[PDB]
């Protein structure tokens, strides 16, 4: 009900026009109408329109040149009134002769003394998937997206500064890198720092934060305006010596290593949402560093943490298979054969020199639990609650389970504390898991490991919404057993004795892993073949199979979407690992400047072969 | 406009409906005004009727389609005349929009096979494409078809 | 055998003309020939030919121009004589050189004040797949699909009125929509409403039904002609303003909603049986409406009506595994311990409190059934039987799945009031298939059920044909290991010790289930080795393993066509819900007009966001103006032109 009122607006303008006779005068070049009726009677031009208009605004915005010049005559002061409000708040006309990118008017405007820093506050200009563009509030903003060139250079000459901000703080530069048409808005980008002639005590214009800080050379790297990012580095690269076809260049390497805490680049790129931002990794300057920051001081650390890691499970294990055990006690097997059960746990018996090795493993387990807790009390305490899941899918979508690996093993540690009797079910959760979470290593050891990437992306999706269908076709074929065999003794065909186990008997069928029951003594009831042999055709047959062609075919338009992702969750592996890690090991990357007196930037070489033959 | 084929009224008829900006059929000296002045450059409002009377072939003030298509018959295609490039174009085209679109050129490569990739479908388009609107022409596709 | 007495007459036309000295002569222009005969002798001209031909016919039809001048002087009157019976009925010579293009005979015609109201009444003219063309009937409508504009023009000129209407009661405008070369047939549509000059009273011209009550908007969409129903668009929007890349129309959306009792457009586009009329829900005022119909007032309540379902076959099965249930009467296991089962079923048994409970939900089921039943009775007195089929496949091929869970519901409330023994039976088939209906808002919920597209598509076809080839290899072996097993003994390998049940059996090992019958403690028969090894290296190695490859291709053959169908089936979703729910709730949708001074006629406004395209509109321009894989993707393009080139 919210978008549905601004058309209800937008309806309710046109029958002003229609019902004023003025207004639809104005929308049309009615050099005659309006002579007559401005000049002779007395009645006020004051009109606004449903959403704030003047007559000045409805004859520029219906493009009308020759009947806005005659308004001039009546109007000293309707140049520099605004639209009234709620969609359209602020907006001089303006800005309307600029969109339509020339009037000749502007001439005529700026012969009036308009002003040229309204700022169009409306609701309509605000970044949002609702309104359809984005140009940012000042009237030369709005003449660099329409790519119009004498009009940007008329409106510096009337006194427009270049460095105003919207409420988002973006710039003038800001805006042209989120617009949609990239390399025809290449070249204002290079206009507009032609007129920066003003050697600022600032900055020379390129480094303005905005709010949430970010200099128009980050911003590309978020949007992924490729193109634009490829132009943006051309001014930094220092190029050495030429020989032959041999180029021995020189990048910058300032704002894009993670010594600072804006995080420059590398965090910023990995926390976008954007899919077509991970390109960026394949640019020449910073597809080069991660290789050295991998191949060296990246790999073998993680490596050496993984087998560390994997030693902690094994010790789990050990302390695992061990636990203190005891005969059955006084109570005899006292439901009739249905009740094998036979140890119970023993209660407070540690006195033999084995179970003094144990004491040892065991408390190794529990330190190591509280490690891992002690790594993520900050982590969720800064990075909100739902930021933490906008991190989780991309490259740490286990992360919960570390976490509840360690939960368990202390509940595990209270529960032989108070010494109570179900202690098996969290010594089992965190046996698997332990085991699980192993597999978050298995992003090194080579390129054999996009697998883990490619089973957490058809685990969800895929097999998510085949589960439903199958949640249903279990569910009233297991049903319909337990009616067909209650008539029965279950001490022939103990399938389906109870109404729960029937289900996880029928579930045990639909993959084909129980034997299928019979029994060729008994006659069996005649309605358990027909439904039995319509089973059959169903799970193991049709829908089953069904999901290894759908399983097929999903797995070759994910193909060249594949490389890409481990490619990307190692850099994610590699800045995590260098932000928690201390320095005076692995320093900072790149060569260091200012020894060879040419600045406290540091830099890095990168030779190529070129071309043109 | 004595003989033509279909692939030049259709994009011609995409030209008009593009330079038409009020749908209205006809075209006046305020829509040719504008649109002009949009790429870079100012009539100075004389050459606007001098542009229409000199081809309005009734002088009533506006161009129709009719006028419009006679028009582009004296600034007339090039000699690119063939036959076997009009009859790949039957074949591929399903509706006969004149556009071989995304999904069409991804439907026949499908019954030939080769199982191309949905981002290899976009670099063929996207190369093939002149103009830049993610569909290519008739013209544009001969001169895949001839020489690269 | 209809199509060769087309034929046997078609070749017993040229004989009579190789007969006659006359038609022969009629055939060639050897006027030499023509000038004696006629005027010398005494011998009339109105020799009919085999399908009722004259003379004046065959030099239109083998296109002679100087011939047909000369036999205007002989015979003023039979430009005024049709043709004669059961295929061309009523053709005028008229009718044939417009056929031709031009003859400029109708300017001689038309000088011998030629009617130009004769119908062309004849079979082959009818619409039907055993034609190839679809002229419609008069002379003005045959001049408008071979596209001759001057030929057109020449006979407005001569009191050709454009309101003509054939046997369906198609205007020529119907005509055009149904000829096959499209937009080379879009420009005539203008060049006729240009001679509505007058604007006649009733309507004018282009809301004319036809007999099935069609305008010629709707019918381009029940046929799919997209670029026409394109340019007839063109007439309705209705632009505002515009805003530098901006812009802002409002559509009409009059004869595109469910408003009217004529269901306008969109029942329409989902009862055809044409597969590209489903094309048209991509074209932009219909996208864009449907979206607002089903994310507002379309899904919630989809998804709050499925809820109520689910409560209701979760109260079916707590009374359906509750049942009133005795141990085993008197009679004891009378035959050998081959007859092992222990309840049979209470008879009368009531009279405890808990059972009251049970008597509540199972009276709410029996209410239910009765409700789907009303909702189910026009339905099927109304759509005929194979009509219900056409509703069935596209959208909604469930649809008897619900009918028969009436059936047997209806069935246990019969069956335990006369209380008979076989209560089993209703309740197995109640039970699957209440659960299995469930999956019909899989279509809901998200785009994560379009499977059930897939799996009906799949279901039939692939399946189908692969049952039949499952249901002989296994009826040859089944008979086999019957009369190899025959000899023995089945207290030991009891698979086989009769015939209706080796068929059961043997259709466990087609389908790796049963273990495979082994004893290795007594010996079997040396025949069993040979079969069964010949029987699984067949059908779990062969045949079974090759319906997977065949499930293979085909998923992806139909990997772009599943997807539309969703989408599609939405809108049938849309609708049938709209249709059977009153209003005071989710109101007519669009924007209402007439307050805004407008009219009745309601709307909506749709904004979008052109591109400039710099480089197309230089050379428009310039018209005007006075005095990466991409070596990849370009071997595919070799790949194109090498398959295609000539091959
Ligand atoms: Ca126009
Ligand atoms: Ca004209
Ligand atoms: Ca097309
Ligand atoms: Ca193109």
């Amino acid at each position: 009900s919210w978008a549905q009122s601004r058309d209800e607006q937008n309806l309710l303008q046109q029958k002003r026009i229609w019902e004023s006779p003025l207004l639809l005068a104005a929308k049309d070049n009615d050099v005659q109408a309006l002579n007559k009726l401005l000049k002779y009677e007395d009645c006020k031009v004051h009109q606004r329109g449903a959403m704030g208009e003047t007559a000045l605004h409805i004859a520029a915005l219906y493009d009308n040149l020759e009947a806005a010049m005659v308004l001039m005559e009546a109007a000293p002061e309707l140049v520099f009134e605004p639209m009234t409000s709620e969609l359209y708040e602020g907006q001089t006309a303006l800005h309307i002769a600029v969109v339509n990118q020339n009037m000749n008017l502007v001439r005529a405007l700026l012969a009036r003394r308009a002003s040229v820093s309204a700022r169009a506050t409306g609701t309509a200009f605000r970044r949002s998937p609702c309104n359809l563009i984005y140009f940012g509030e000042h009237p030369l903003s709005f003449a660099a997206c329409v790519n119009s060139e004498e009009i940007v250079r008329l409106l510096i000459e009337h006194g427009a500064d270049i460095r105003a901000q919207d409420s988002l703080g973006n710039t003038v530069l800001h805006i042209l890198i989120l617009q949609p048409n990239k390399t025809f808005a290449c070249q204002m980008y290079n206009l507009l720092l032609s007129y920066d002639r003003h050697g600022d005590h600032l900055q020379p214009l390129d480094l303005v934060p905005n709010h949430q800080g970010l200099t128009p050379f980050k911003l590309a790297g978020v949007e992924g305006n490729t193109v634009m990012f490829q132009h943006l580095m051309q001014k930094r690269k220092h190029t050495q010596w030429t020989y032959g076809p041999l180029t021995s260049t020189l990048y910058d390497l300032t704002e894009i290593d993670s010594s600072g805490d804006e995080q420059s680049l590398l965090e910023l790129i990995i926390t976008t949402k954007k899919r077509e931002a991970r390109q960026i990794l394949d640019q020449t300057p910073v597809k080069e560093l991660v290789s050295l920051k991998w191949k060296r001081y990246g790999r073998p650390y993680f490596c050496m943490l993984g087998a560390i890691y994997l030693l902690y499970i094994i010790c789990f294990t050990m302390c695992c298979i061990y636990r203190p055990l005891k005969p059955r006690t006084n109570n005899r097997t006292s439901p009739r054969d249905n009740t094998l059960l036979q140890q119970k746990l023993l209660q407070e018996a540690y006195m033999t020199p084995k179970d003094d090795i144990r004491l040892v493993g065991e408390l190794v387990t529990v330190i190591g639990a509280i490690i891992i807790l002690l790594v993520e009390v900050p982590d969720i305490f800064r990075m909100g609650v739902t930021r933490f899941f906008g991190q989780t899918i991309l490259g740490g979508p286990f992360h919960v389970l570390i976490i509840t690996y360690a939960f368990m093993v202390l509940v595990t540690m209270v529960m032989r504390l108070i010494s109570a009797s179900g202690e098996v079910v969290p010594m089992s959760f965190a046996l698997v898991l332990g085991w699980c979470n192993v597999m978050y290593f298995a992003r090194g050891f080579q390129m054999l490991g996009p697998f883990t990437i490619m089973i957490q992306k058809m685990i969800f999706g895929d097999l998510m919404r085949f589960c439903w269908l199958m949640a249903v076709v279990i569910l009233g074929f297991a049903s319909a057993f337990y009616i067909i065999f209650q008539t029965e003794d279950p001490e022939e065909l103990g399938h389906f004795y109870d109404y729960p186990m029937a289900l996880f008997s029928t579930f045990e069928l639909f993959l084909t892993i129980i034997d299928g029951p019979a029994n060729y003594n008994v006659d069996l009831p005649f309605m358990y073949s027909i439904t039995y042999a319509a089973f059959a055709i169903i799970a193991t047959l049709l829908m089953l199979n069904l999901l290894i062609a759908m399983m097929g075919d999903t797995h070759w338009r994910v193909a060249h979407e594949r490389d890409e992702l481990w490619r990307a969750q190692i850099v994610a592996t590699t800045v995590m690992l260098e932000r928690k890690l201390p320095r005076c090991l692995w320093p900072r990357s790149g060569i260091c400047g200012r020894e060879y007196g040419l600045g406290d930037r540091w830099f890095l070489r990168v030779e190529d072969r070129q071309d043109l033959n | 406009a004595d003989q033509l084929t279909e692939e030049q009224i259709a994009e011609f008829k995409e030209a008009f409906s593009l330079f038409d900006k009020d749908g209205d059929g006809t075209i006046t000296t305020k829509e040719l005004g504008t649109v002009m002045r949009s790429l870079g450059q100012n009539p100075t409002e004389a050459e606007l009727q001098d542009m229409i009377n000199e081809v309005d072939a009734d002088g009533n003030g506006t161009i129709d389609f009719p006028e419009f298509l006679t028009m582009m018959a004296r600034k007339m295609k090039d000699t690119d005349s063939e036959e076997e490039i009009r009859e790949a174009f039957r074949v591929f085209d399903k509706d006969g929009n004149g556009y071989i679109s995304a999904a069409e050129l991804r439907h026949v490569m499908t019954n030939l096979g080769e199982k191309l990739t949905d981002e290899e479908v976009d670099e063929m388009i996207r190369e093939a494409d002149i103009d830049g609107d993610g569909q290519v022409n008739y013209e544009e596709f001969v001169q895949m078809m001839t020489a690269k």
